[PDB]
RNA sequence: UACUGUUCCCUGGGAUUGGCUUUGGGCUUUUCCUGCGCAGCUUAGGUGGAAGGCGAAGAAGGCCCCCUUCCGGGGGGGCCCGAGCCAUCAGUGAGAUACCACUCUGGAAGAGCUAGAAUUCUAACCUUGUGUCAGGACCUACGGGCCAAGGGACAUUCUCAGGUAGACAGUUUCUAUGGGGCGUAGGCCUCCCAAAAGGUAACGGAGGCGUGCAAAGGUUUCCUCGGGCCGGACGGAGAUUGGCCCUCGAGUGCAAAGGCAGAAGGGAGCUUGACUGCAAGACCCACCCGUCGAGCAGGGACGAAAGUCGGCCUUAGUGAU
RNA sequence: AGUGCCGGAAGGUCAAGGAAGUUGGUGACCUGAUGACAGGGGAGCCGGCGACCGAAGCCCCGGUGAACGGCGGCCGUACGGUCCUAAGGUAGCGAAAUUCCUUGUCGGGUAAGUUCCGACCCGCACGAAAGGCGUAACGAUCUGGGCACUGUC
RNA sequence: AUCCCGUGUGAAUCAGCAAGGACCACCUUGCAAGGCUAAAUACUCCUGGGUGACCGAUAGCGAAGUAGUACCGUGAGGGA
RNA sequence: AGACAACCUGGCGAACUGAAACAUCUUAGUAGCCAGAGGAAAAGAAAGCAAAAGCGAUUCCCGUAGUAGCGGCGAGCGAA
């Protein structure tokens, strides 16, 4: 069946690659959870 | 698979439905030998349904 | 290597569970080509709005390269050139991608759509430290915090799915029987034993069945087989043809018993009663089951008619819930 | 060869799970003739059927016997003919803790030995790590014979 | 069907949601995912009061006597 | 905090047996163990029944009824 995991992320830092200290670009929740919002790095809607 | 009973329905009565006497195909399920006989049957033979006295063609 | 399962283990889907990147999968639209049995100017699949498109919205022919190539000859970038080319017409089962409507074959660029990858990354997850960090004091004592090192979204764990160990579990594994086992048999039909109603046992004596036939059924008409003897080409003890003589010893799809003469046996014509609705009444019996059926009702079959036909000359060809 | 184990392309077979599509139910809403219900049937909402993708395993392919196991007939004159099989027992040993027939036969041992020793081979039905055959020693081991010894007799 | 659960998904809010034995339509009924609550009901190691076509020392509790004693058993335990 | 005859709530949960064997099924959610608490405990104030007629939280007895049913449609089980 299968479901893709789709997040409202706001963002803070600069990021590497696709960020803007303000995109509101979506990604999975493996993003968030387990990288960005442990280093306080971007916030949910 | 060699003499095998065989299923003599109607081409009389063929297959209607409504009008509360309904029509319901007879039927005459009766052996043949496959081999001798290769072409189908087709007996005349009673229907009450008909209440005739009409071709009952084969049919698997 | 009994039946059914359980576990160990392996494998996929899903959760834990993230990220970019290139290479060549499937499907959806734009647009563009492509697609030579034979007629033969035609490397044309089927079909169609129906006769001017197009050209000076910078043309015929050509220079050299590019795409395609069953190598027949398509298609096309730029331009010296400079504004023509041409549709029915004749060959075909079809007409010209002159304009354009709709789609099969097989393919070229972009866009979407997902999926399959390999690698790495690291931040989840896993693992290491006589590395460090201390309460009133130790941790070269389990662990805890902190930097770190190595793996790395695999692995572990949960669920779902398919496999795979008598490793483990619950069971099952017939009866007859001249003691059991070894064998043989287990249901149905015929004959004997069976004692002249029926019935009747034994691991008593003999055989068959688990079908066949659209005609070997139904009816209408016609026919008399079998074995000898004598004559006759091949032809003989025996094929065919004639006569004679006992006559039913023949045949009757298949074991036996009982039956069957102008027949139930052998041939021909026409057909489908191998039919629906039933059924007084009997036979057979522990029950379950089985068997015969006059006759009536309808609608036919065959015959001139009277009549005969709801399968087979009869008894085996079969299973309840 | 069979089984086991180990390894191995493509092909077949192949679950859960998706998945393009088919087909049904219900029904706003149009409709149809005398018989009392009947045709459809948009959206939504329900249920079925599934072209394709889908691993391990299994078939399939190779290797392995100090892996489970197995190691032949028939007919003629040491020698040949012929059949089957994955292959037909090599060395050794052999009447044995294996031998049925059986007290096999031959020799030794005894006046006399179905037990004993050595040889033969007709191994019913030994046999190479469920090892084969030997072997000094050791045995409250089995099994024969002698001396000494005695109430075992 | 209704009620509850592991795994994965994952609504709506009275123009709503759920039930009325799959399911859809129309009716009717109710308001889930927060709690509390006496009675009638079950029983007897036990206390008081009553009763017995109950027992009378091989009966009645195992036990009418200082009985779970004597005794047996490593022990659980058995048991006059 | 531990103890406490039965009754009770929750957790785990047999087999012999019956089916004339036996695995579905039955024994049974019974016996047992474990945890918990009261004089009772649990239930309980409708996302409930029922049928176009109505009822109004539980719980217990009579009844419906051995009926509707379920069931290798067998043994049996059995409502409202």
């Amino acid at each position: 069946k299968k479901v893709k995991k789709i997040r409202k992320i706001i963002l803070k830092e600069d990021i590497p690659d696709l960020g803007k200290k303000g995109q509101l670009l979506d990604v999975r929740a493996g993003f968030l959870r387990n990288f960005l919002l442990p280093l306080g790095k971007a916030e949910v809607v | 698979d060699v003499r095998v009973k065989v299923i003599l329905e109607c081409t009389g009565c063929v297959r209607k439905s409504v009008n509360k006497g309904s029509r319901g195909v007879s039927r005459y399920i009766t052996q043949k030998n496959r081999h001798n006989t290769p072409s189908r049957l087709e007996l005349r033979k009673f229907c009450p349904y008909c209440y005739k006295h009409t071709i009952h063609g084969e049919i698997k």
